[PDB]
């Protein structure tokens, strides 16, 4: 947070607009559908991937 | 209870409801799949089974009546005549609050600890219906090009996710056509 | 007494015992009943219907033990919750 704060304060990026949400289009309603379906790193970028998604090792 | 107790007129159970938000976007009028959310389930189940549930429920009222039966004895080795009638007060609430935790536990939130029953198929197995017991959808039905796709494509997706029964629609009562839009 | 934190800690204690005693009877005729895919969705049902049990326990004793107490008010159950009164 200390890190972010300043880099945001400095760079005036302290608000950073989500252009796109972590599912995306196709794999939306599966991430609405799976209540343990969680974000993971992918791309530097927390997304849904379909792996995580009605899988086994979430249950 | 209380609608019981007064003698109300009991038009229905509200057994659901929710509220959700779409996603990232720049449109703030456009609908979304957001209320998607109240069907989710996992699926990759004798909770959804309601003889268990009773059977549970049973053993523990059996349990919470031994718990009283031990706490009025140990009252009675605790304004004597004042102080026994406010600690059997106690007991008697508390016990009647077992009671109602346990049917709480074991009929109306079973299944919110759940993730394989969604919102929609517990609130509607809370009085043992399933799925196809959802005869009727009240659709928004706005008349508008966006609404009425967008809300029907949710309301079959999740009516699919349920596992509704192929050949078992929702009757659709779109009363906007009516009534107007408020 | 609902209003002393060690009758609601003795309270939940032997109501947890009692919940063990049952997840305990619950594997046991889990026992009796895809053999091991069948076994690890049942025992993960009992599982977290225990933690659930436990759950509402500690919420009955320890989070809500004043919402039907008439004596015990909103604000000060509220504070007696985390053992602090209203002063």
């Amino acid at each position: 947070t200390y890190r972010y704060m300043h880099n945001a304060i400095t760079r005036n990026t302290m608000f950073v607009a989500k252009d796109k949400a972590p599912y995306s289009d196709e794999l939306e309603q599966p991430v609405y559908l799976d209540p343990l379906a969680r974000v993971e790193e992918n791309k530097k970028k927390l997304v849904f991937s379909d792996k995580t998604i009605q899988s086994n090792q979430s249950y | 209870d209380l609608a019981l107790k007064m003698g109300v007129p009991i038009h229905a159970v509200l057994a659901m409801t929710a509220t959700a938000t779409d996603k990232i976007g720049r449109s703030v009028p456009a609908p979304g799949k957001g209320i998607l959310t109240t069907a989710r389930e996992h699926h990759g189940s004798p909770l959804l089974n309601i003889k268990y549930r009773k059977r549970q429920l049973n053993k523990r009222l059996e349990q919470i009546k031994s718990w009283e039966e031990t706490e009025l004895s140990y009252l009675q080795e605790e304004s004597m005549h004042e102080f026994l009638k406010e600690r059997t007060e106690e007991v008697y609430r508390e016990s009647k609050r077992q009671v109602s935790d346990a049917k709480k536990q074991w009929g109306n939130s079973f299944y919110k600890s759940d993730p394989r029953i969604a919102p929609l198929r517990g609130a509607l197995a809370a009085f043992n219906l399933t799925i196809d017991d959802i005869g009727v959808a009240s659709f928004h039905g706005t008349s508008t090009v966006a609404n009425d796709k967008n809300e029907s494509a949710t309301i079959n997706n999740m009516m699919k996710h349920l596992g509704r029964s192929e050949g078992n629609p929702v009757f659709g009562v779109f009363q906007k056509y009516l009534t107007g839009h408020p």
